């Protein structure tokens, strides 16, 4: 009837393809402004001044870089924290040299990822599913706001935020691990056994249930056509799996449960990179890794090298070249 | 402003505006040429505004005649060299002898120019004496050094300047001056593998005797 | 309905006579019982009272929205030479006459004698208009007419339109209140109302009133 | 950049205030419920 | 030792900017990516089965039905991401081809790196900025940083080169 | 100056409202959306006690 | 020259994106 | 109660003892508030503020007489809510937009306090007011501070000049110039001009910081201030040694700012999970499917296919 009644109706509709929801007019227009000025200023950006020391720097395609070495740079650290939009600036050749595109599209996807998470709640609870899908993307969420939000906050510049590109990517990696020893930290370690744990559980998985699968085609056609979709019948014989794999390794260590083996799966690489997500956090607040210098002391007083011994030279090769035109007094990078 | 309408102000209340990129405005004070006397007086904050900068485009397309074109700032409000001093003498009929000796006497801008391309440069008064009388204060200044000689270049190896002064208003009390200013300087080269282009800068500035 | 009945929301809460005034008990919006001089004990001096209040409140919303409008704009982006409610009126004198919204190219009125009989010829049309009955609506109730200046129609239902009587009634009580409350301040500070209330928001506890109770003293 | 600043914050109010009366207009009810 | 390990790799070999390694960071993330979607969505459009909200209690191991709404969570998956899988043989079979595709794909890049075919810097952007000094990519920035790893760990890292580099010969960087 | 500017950084003002031009599309926004808000309420579940929860 | 070569590729690449989305096969029922 | 707990505090302030102010001149000292700034233009300006750098949200908050201030509107504030909540009851339009049942209650607090986390990490991390430099130490913009200030205190006192010293690449090695105009110091403290110390501002001017006042007005307090503080630097580690992780075992050393900021944040993210857990939980609860699809009644079988 109404209007307002008639467009919630239409909103909240099941039957549009892609789902909007109330999330949603969050989600799209956002969304698409980050994309629309990341496809313009990955081909088309003039170099930009990523060190406030007077040096512009080349990200983009037509200036001289592959799809590689091509980034979008981020904000110059004499524009600090503070929030630099298109108004405030004089032209548009002035506020792409400053850091122009970084400051909005960071602001802009994190919006965006946000408003996602809440319309993968939106969604299934108009399906009505049970709710926990956002509380496993929270993850990834977390991850990408801890490189471009938190760290930019705890080190008081938008600049060692990570650039938006693949050879920027490595060169946040490593002045990282220069001047926060990422290594040589406990959460960054749960997070490595998350990844590859994740990957074995995901291939063991995937061999146990596909080495199950019950016979109903022939050996001419396709394996796959033996599902037809939307049926009733248990294509894989879990039990034969967990004999399987309980002859393999262990009657104990069972996972006799189809749920308690997706609880594990689902349990597994997102607190893996839960503490990954804090472990950034932390070391953005400058609560920095492990230290293992000197610690080998022979009964003189002389000192002894160890693999932390020669971990403290590279990262001193890092250091002293980081940032090379920029610092002149001898700490706080 | 004036010079206490400025320092009426916080620092909270500055903070945030660009009034602290400014000289304070001079009041009424043309013409006063005959209330000016002599002795071996100092500046007490000699500011100079800028407010035009071009840059000779040598590149033809009318012939061989190149101009002045007006451009845009590039970096932020980071203009109006501060709190200049050294000593300055004023003479028998209005000869001024102005000579700098201290102060941010510097300020490193880039400007393009159409076409896309950005020409780094220094705003240099360092040590500047300008001996004349009250329409073409002459002299030159120094530009030292674009970058220094301890820079690295991205891969791990490695004058003077016309400037014009004019004087409009005259504080007969205090001795505050306003006035017009002109300069040319050469810009930046990376040691010789491009050739500098010259920069015509425009503005005006303020100094209150003491 | 709690709005109008045996048992609506009397003036005083449980304290307002444990019973109405016995001429009068709901059927009509706005009934709360406070008639306590009971000036109204005959039913057409009651019915002249309703015809009048009605129309004291649907002026007392166009004059309080007209004294709140102009300290809004010109205090915010405008210009309209004075517009506090005082010398609201005194801008046909000023310079070249009365410049509306502050604008020298629409109407720039002049001739306050000629504004004063077009005000006269025409809220004489209108008045007599809305006694008799004359053109765009037929004269068939006196308060509620509801023909075709009321163009979005929402007095279809008797319930919600019974409803909308109230809050006229009740917006329109406030108005008159508040107007009263505009003269008042108009008489004491000689400032505006706006201004009254930035004056008021930057220290509550000495310009309050009581700063403006020694100026009237014998 | 007036003319911009005007329209970016009202855009970006229009669907904020499209998300908080989307959410006052009866949303736990529009589930396929019990 | 294996942190030694990477940081030989980072600083002589330039490991990074091998594609056999884009491959490989492929292969594992996505599987890692793969396996908290089908967990976080198998257990999520559940059947109804038990009685109580622990939902562990009610699986039969030996059951003929299902316990989880493939229609559901192709319905929810399509609307939402628009791509969404309906077989679940090839569910599990592309489960298992993803991280040993990624795995093998890094091994023959380590192969490459072993005879010494690293993918160290190219030919333009090395030609243009020996040419044109103000040019600075990130890429011109982890050369002239990886050159500062290699020169200040090797004189401790291999002793048998028996090398002693004066503090003029390293990269200093002008007082950082 | 040279060129200008809003000058908003820093400042510290509500909402980094600067003209009250760019004070008013705030309510002139929100008051619509209420409005029309408000007339859909026609349509939608009014109740006295019949409440959405355990 | 390369640079067409390079924003033709990526545009192929989200091309197929969105074909893939909005033209697939309908996955139907039994 | 939580009003009468904020109306202590009031009371702390105004009239039993005083409380330590970290701008009273000479050092920090303990005095007595005598007028809480409550104006509500200028109280409600830091909950509207900018929570970018240079505004700041309410951790840019600077005058002890504005937090009492503060305080005395949510004394007054919270018992009006209270005095409201015990005599109403919710009207319909939060009748019907509330999930109405014991789990969501817990969720609805969970996400408030998961935002009480964040606040309270950012302002034990930047703010040097209520959280003073005497006791917890300094802070991330103040360290870089006091070593630019310490050297320039150094050098100056040889004979190399503090304003045409020209540094490396053109900028100033000592003193340059803000984005906005000012004058400040150079090198990286560029992204920390926007700091505001006690042991600073008596240096600093309308322009900023003053030539004239760096050459005649030091104080001593002020030198060994800027002198300890370039010394205990917040930088920590997880074996507790201080200094760079490029550093020797020298320093037991790390600051209560970074326990306090790190520990907030992750038990704040913590509790924005636990959010996302139980705001989905309820209202599936109160829907009728937190155990699941039934098998009969599938809501997806009814509807169209998508194609
Ligand atoms: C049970 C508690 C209760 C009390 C104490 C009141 C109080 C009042 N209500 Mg009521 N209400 C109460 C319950 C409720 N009221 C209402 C809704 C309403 C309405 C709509 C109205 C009232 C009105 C009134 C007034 C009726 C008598 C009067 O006209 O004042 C006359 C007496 C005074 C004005 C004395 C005031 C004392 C003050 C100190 C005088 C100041 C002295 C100055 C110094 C004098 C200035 C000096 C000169 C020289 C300038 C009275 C003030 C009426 C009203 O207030 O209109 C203005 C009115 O219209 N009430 C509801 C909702 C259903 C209630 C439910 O609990
Ligand atoms: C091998 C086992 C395998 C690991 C399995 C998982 C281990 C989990 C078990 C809990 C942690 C281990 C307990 C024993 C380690 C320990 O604690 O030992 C540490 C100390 C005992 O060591 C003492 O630690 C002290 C730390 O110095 C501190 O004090 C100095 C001067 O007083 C300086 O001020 C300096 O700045 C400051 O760092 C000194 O170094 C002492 O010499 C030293 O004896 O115990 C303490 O503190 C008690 C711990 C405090 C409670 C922890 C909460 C702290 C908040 C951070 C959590 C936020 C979330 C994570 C982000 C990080
Ligand atoms: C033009 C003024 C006016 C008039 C004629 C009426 C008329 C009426 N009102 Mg009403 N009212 C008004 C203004 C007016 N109202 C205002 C401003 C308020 C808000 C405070 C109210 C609030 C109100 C309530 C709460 C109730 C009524 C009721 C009534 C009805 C019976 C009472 C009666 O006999 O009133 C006769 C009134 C007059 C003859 C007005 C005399 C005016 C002179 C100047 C004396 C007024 C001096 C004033 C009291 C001084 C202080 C002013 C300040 C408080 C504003 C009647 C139809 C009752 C009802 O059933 O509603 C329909 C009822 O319960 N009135
Ligand atoms: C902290 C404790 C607390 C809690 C848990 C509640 C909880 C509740 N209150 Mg409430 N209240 C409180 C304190 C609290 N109140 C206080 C201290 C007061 C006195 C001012 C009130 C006064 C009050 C009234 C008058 C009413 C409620 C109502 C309600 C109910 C619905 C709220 C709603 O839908 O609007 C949630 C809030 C909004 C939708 C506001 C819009 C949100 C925008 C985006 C932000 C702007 C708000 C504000 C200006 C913040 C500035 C911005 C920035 C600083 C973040 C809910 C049970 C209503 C009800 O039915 O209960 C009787 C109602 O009518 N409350
Ligand atoms: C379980 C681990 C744990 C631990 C050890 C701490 C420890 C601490 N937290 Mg904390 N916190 C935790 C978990 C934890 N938290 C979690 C999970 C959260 C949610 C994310 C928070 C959220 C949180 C906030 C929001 C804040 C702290 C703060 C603090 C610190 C001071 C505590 C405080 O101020 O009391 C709080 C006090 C009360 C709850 C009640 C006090 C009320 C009384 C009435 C006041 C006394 C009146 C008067 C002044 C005294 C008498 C005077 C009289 C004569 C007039 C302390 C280091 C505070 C801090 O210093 O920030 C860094 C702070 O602001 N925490
Ligand atoms: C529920 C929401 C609860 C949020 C909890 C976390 C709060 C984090 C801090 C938020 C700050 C809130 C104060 C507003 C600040 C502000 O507007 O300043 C104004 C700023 C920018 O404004 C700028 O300020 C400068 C002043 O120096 C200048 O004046 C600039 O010209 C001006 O543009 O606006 C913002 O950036 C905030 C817009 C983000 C809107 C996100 C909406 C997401 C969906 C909302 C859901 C309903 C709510
Ligand atoms: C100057 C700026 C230029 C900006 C240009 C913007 C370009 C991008 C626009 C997007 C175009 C592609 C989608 C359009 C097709 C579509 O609507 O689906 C077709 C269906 C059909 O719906 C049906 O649509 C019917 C209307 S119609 O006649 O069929 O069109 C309707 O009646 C019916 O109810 C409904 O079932 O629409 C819907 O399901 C919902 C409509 C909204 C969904 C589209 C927005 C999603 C965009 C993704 C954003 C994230 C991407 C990030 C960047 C990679
Ligand atoms: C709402 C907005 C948010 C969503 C927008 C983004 C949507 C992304 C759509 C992905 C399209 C990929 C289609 C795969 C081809 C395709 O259509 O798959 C179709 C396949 C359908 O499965 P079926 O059950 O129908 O197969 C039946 C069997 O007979 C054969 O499998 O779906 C999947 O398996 C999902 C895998 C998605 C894997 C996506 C990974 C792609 C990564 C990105 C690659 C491009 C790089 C981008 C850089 C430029
Ligand atoms: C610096 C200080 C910053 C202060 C920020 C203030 C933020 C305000 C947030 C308000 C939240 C309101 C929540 C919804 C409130 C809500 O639930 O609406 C519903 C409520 C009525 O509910 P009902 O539907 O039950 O009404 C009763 C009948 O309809 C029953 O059938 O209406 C109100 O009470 C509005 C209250 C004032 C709202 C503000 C006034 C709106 C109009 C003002 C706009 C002017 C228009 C000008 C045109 C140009
Ligand atoms: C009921 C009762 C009962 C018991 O028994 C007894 C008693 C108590 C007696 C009673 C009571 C009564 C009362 C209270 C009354 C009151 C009234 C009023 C005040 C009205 C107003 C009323 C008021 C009103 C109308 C008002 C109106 C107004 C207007 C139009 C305005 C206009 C205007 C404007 C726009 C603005 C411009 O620039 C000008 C002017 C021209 C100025
Ligand atoms: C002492 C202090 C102060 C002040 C304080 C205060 C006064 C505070 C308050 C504050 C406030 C006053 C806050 C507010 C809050 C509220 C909120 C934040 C809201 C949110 C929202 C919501 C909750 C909603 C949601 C949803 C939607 C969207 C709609 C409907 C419903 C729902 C649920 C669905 C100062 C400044 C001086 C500083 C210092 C400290
Ligand atoms: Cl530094
Ligand atoms: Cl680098
Ligand atoms: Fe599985």
């Amino acid at each position: 009837s109404s209007l307002w009644a008639r467009f919630c109706e239409w909103i909240t509709s099941t039957e549009n393809r892609l789902y909007i929801g109330w999330f949603g007019v969050i989600m799209i227009p956002c969304l698409l402004t980050a994309t629309s000025v990341f496809i313009i200023a990955f081909i088309a950006a003039p170099p930009v001044d990523i060190d406030g020391i007077r040096e512009p720097v080349s990200g983009s395609l037509l200036y001289g870089n592959n799809i590689i070495t091509g980034a979008v740079i981020p904000t110059s650290n004499a524009i600090g924290l503070h929030f630099y939009p298109i108004w405030e600036a004089a032209s548009l050749d002035e506020w792409l040299y400053n850091g122009g595109p970084y400051q909005l599209i960071v602001c802009h996807f994190l919006l965006g990822v946000y408003c996602y998470m809440g319309r993968e709640w939106e969604l299934s609870f108009r399906l009505g599913m049970r709710p926990w899908i956002a509380v496993a993307y929270s993850a990834p969420v977390a991850a990408a706001s801890a490189v471009f939000l938190v760290y930019p906050i705890g080190q008081g510049s938008f600049s060692d935020g990570m650039p938006l590109g693949i050879s920027g990517t490595f060169n946040f990696m490593i002045v990282f691990q220069a001047e926060h020893n990422i290594l040589m930290h406990p959460f960054h370690m749960l997070g490595v056994a998350g990844v590859f744990g994740g990957s074995l559980f995901s291939a063991m998985h995937g061999s146990l249930v596909t080495s199950s699968l019950i016979r109903e085609t022939t050996e001419n056609e396709s394996a796959n056509e033996g599902y037809r979709f939307g049926q009733e019948e248990e294509t894989y014989n879990i039990v034969a799996a967990h004999g399987y794999f309980g002859r393999l390794i262990f009657q104990y260590a069972s996972f006799n449960n189809s749920r308690s083996l997706h609880f594990f799966l689902a349990a597994w690489p997102v607190i893996g990179i839960w503490f990954t997500a804090l472990g950034l956090s932390t070391m953005a607040f400058n609560l920095n890794g492990f230290n293992f210098n000197q610690s080998v002391v022979d009964s003189q007083g002389r000192v002894l090298n160890t693999w932390a011994d020669i971990i403290n030279r590279a990262n001193l090769g890092m250091e002293v070249m980081h940032e090379r035109n920029a610092h002149n007094f001898p700490l706080d990078l | 402003l004036t010079f206490d309408e400025i320092q009426g102000l916080t620092y909270l209340q500055v903070k945030g505006s660009g009034i602290a990129n400014t000289c304070p405005v001079l009041e009424s004070g043309t013409t006063n040429l005959k209330e000016l006397k002599a002795g071996s007086y100092k500046l007490e904050n000699f500011c100079i505004e800028p407010t035009s900068f071009t840059v000779k485009e040598e590149s033809q397309f009318k012939g061989g005649e190149t101009e002045f074109v007006k451009t845009k700032l590039m970096t932020r409000l980071t203009y109006t060299l501060d709190a200049m001093s050294g000593s300055f003498k004023v003479g028998s009929d209005g000869s001024a002898e102005l000579k700098e000796d201290d102060g941010i006497d510097y300020a490193a801008t880039t400007v393009q120019l159409p076409g896309g391309e950005r020409v780094a440069f220094l705003f240099t008064i360092k040590q500047f004496d300008g001996k004349g009388t009250l329409d073409n204060i002459k002299g030159d200044f120094l530009v030292p050094s674009y970058r220094g000689s301890s820079f690295l270049d991205p891969k791990g190896r490695g004058l003077k300047g016309s400037a014009v002064f004019s004087v409009a208003k005259v504080d007969p009390v205090t001795g505050e001056i306003a006035g017009v200013f002109e300069s040319i300087q050469p810009s930046d080269t990376d040691l010789g593998a491009k050739p500098p282009k010259d920069i015509k800068v425009t503005g005006l500035w303020y100094a209150q005797l003491k | 309905i709690e709005f109008y009945g045996p048992n609506r929301a009397k003036w005083l809460g449980p304290y307002s006579e444990n019973a109405t005034p016995a001429y009068l008990t709901g059927e009509f919006p706005g009934d709360y019982g406070w008639d306590t001089a009971g000036l109204s004990a005959d039913p057409e001096t009651f019915k002249r009272y309703r015809e009048l209040e009605l129309i004291h409140a649907r002026w007392a919303m166009l004059g309080a929205l007209g004294c709140i409008t102009p300290e809004l704009l010109a205090k915010s982006g405008t210009q309209f030479g004075e517009a506090v409610w005082f010398k609201a009126g005194a801008q046909i004198f000023s310079e070249g006459g009365l410049d509306y919204l502050g604008n020298p190219s629409l109407v720039h009125a002049q001739n306050i004698v000629a504004t004063l009989a077009v005000q006269v010829i025409l809220m004489g049309l209108v008045e007599g208009y809305r006694v008799n009955g004359g053109p765009a609506g037929e004269g068939l109730d006196p308060l509620y007419p509801g023909e075709s200046f009321d163009p979005l129609g929402l007095a279809d239902d008797p319930d919600t339109f019974a409803e909308l009587k109230v809050k006229e009634i009740k917006n329109g009580r406030l108005a008159m209140f508040s107007m009263f409350g505009f003269f008042v301040q108009a008489i004491v500070t000689g400032k505006g109302p706006i201004q009254n209330l930035d004056d008021h928001l930057s220290n509550p506890t000495v310009n309050n009133a009581f700063a403006f109770a020694t100026k009237f003293t014998p | 950049m007036l003319t911009l600043k005007i329209f970016v914050y009202t855009v970006v109010t229009f669907f904020v205030c499209l998300f908080i009366f989307g959410f006052l207009s009866n949303d736990p009810a529009r589930n396929p419920g019990k | 030792a294996i942190f030694r390990f990477i940081l030989f790799f980072q600083g002589f070999h330039n490991w990074t900017l091998n594609p056999f390694h884009m491959m490989g960071v492929a292969g594992v993330l996505g599987a890692a990516l793969l396996c908290a979607i089908h967990g976080a969505t198998v257990e999520n459009t559940l059947f109804e089965d038990g009685d109580g909200a622990n939902t562990f209690r009610a699986f039969n191991p030996t059951q003929a039905e299902e316990t989880y709404s493939m229609v559901t969570a192709n319905r929810f998956w399509s609307q939402i991401f628009g791509v969404a899988f309906s077989n679940k043989r090839w569910l599990h079979f592309f489960m298992l081809l993803v991280p040993v595709t990624g795995l093998w794909m890094s091994a023959i890049g380590v192969v490459g790196l072993a005879l010494n075919l690293r993918a160290y810097d190219f030919v333009s952007q090395e030609i243009r900025a020996a040419e044109d000094p103000e040019f600075e990519t990130f890429y011109t920035k982890n050369i002239l940083l990886n050159e500062g790893i290699r020169a200040w760990m090797a004189a401790q890292d291999q002793p048998h080169e028996r090398l002693v580099f004066p503090e003029e010969v390293l990269p200093r960087g002008n007082a950082l | 100056l040279v060129d200008e500017r809003m000058n908003g950084d820093g400042t510290g003002r509500p909402f980094g409202v600067n003209d009250p031009v760019l004070g008013w599309v705030l309510l002139g926004v929100f008051g619509t959306m209420w409005a029309i808000w408000f007339i859909g309420q026609k349509d939608l579940g009014d109740f006295e006690d019949a409440d959405d929860g355990l | 020259m390369e640079a067409l070569v390079y924003t033709f590729l990526l545009v192929g690449t989200l091309g197929i994106i969105f074909f893939s989305i909005f033209f697939r096969d309908p996955p139907r029922m039994i | 109660m939580l009003g009468l707990g904020a109306w202590l505090l009031v009371w702390k302030a105004m009239y039993f003892g005083g409380v330590y102010d970290t701008w009273a001149p000479g050092g920090g000292d303990v005095r007595v508030i005598t007028n809480p700034t409550t104006n509500a233009a200028v109280i409600f300006g830091y909950l509207v503020k900018s929570p970018f750098g240079g505004d700041g949200w309410i951790c840019s908050v600077d005058n002890m007489e504005d937090i009492i201030g503060g305080h005395i509107w949510i004394g007054t504030l919270e018992i009006l809510g209270g005095i409201w909540h015990i005599y109403t009851t919710p009207w319909p339009w939060a009748r019907r937009a509330f999930v109405w049942s014991g789990e969501a209650y817990l969720s609805y607090s969970l996400g408030a306090i998961g935002v009480m986390g964040f606040i309270a990490c950012c302002m034990s991390w930047f703010n040097n007011t209520a959280y003073p430099s005497e006791f917890y130490g300094p802070t991330g913009p103040e360290a870089s501070q006091s070593q630019a200030f310490t050297f320039l205190v150094r050098d100056q006192r040889l004979g190399a000049n503090v304003a045409s010293a020209q540094g490396p690449t053109g900028l100033g090695k000592y003193l340059m110039r803000s984005p906005t105009g000012e004058i400040i110091f150079g090198g990286e403290t560029m992204r920390f001009w926007d700091f505001r110390g006690p042991w600073l501002e008596p240096l600093r001017g309308p322009n900023g910081l003053d030539l004239n006042k760096l050459k005649n007005d030091i104080q001593p307090w002020q030198e060994r201030r800027a002198a300890e503080y370039m010394t205990h630097a917040p930088l920590g580690s997880l074996n507790s040694v201080g200094g760079v992780a490029t550093e020797i075992n020298a320093v037991n050393f790390v600051s209560p700012r970074s326990w306090l900021a790190c520990s907030h944040f992750c038990l704040g993210f913590f509790f924005f999970i636990g959010h996302l857990w139980h705001a989905g939980r309820a209202r599936a609860a109160a829907a009728g499917f937190e155990k699941g699809i039934d098998r009969f009644d599938e809501p997806v079988l009814s509807m169209r296919p998508l194609d």
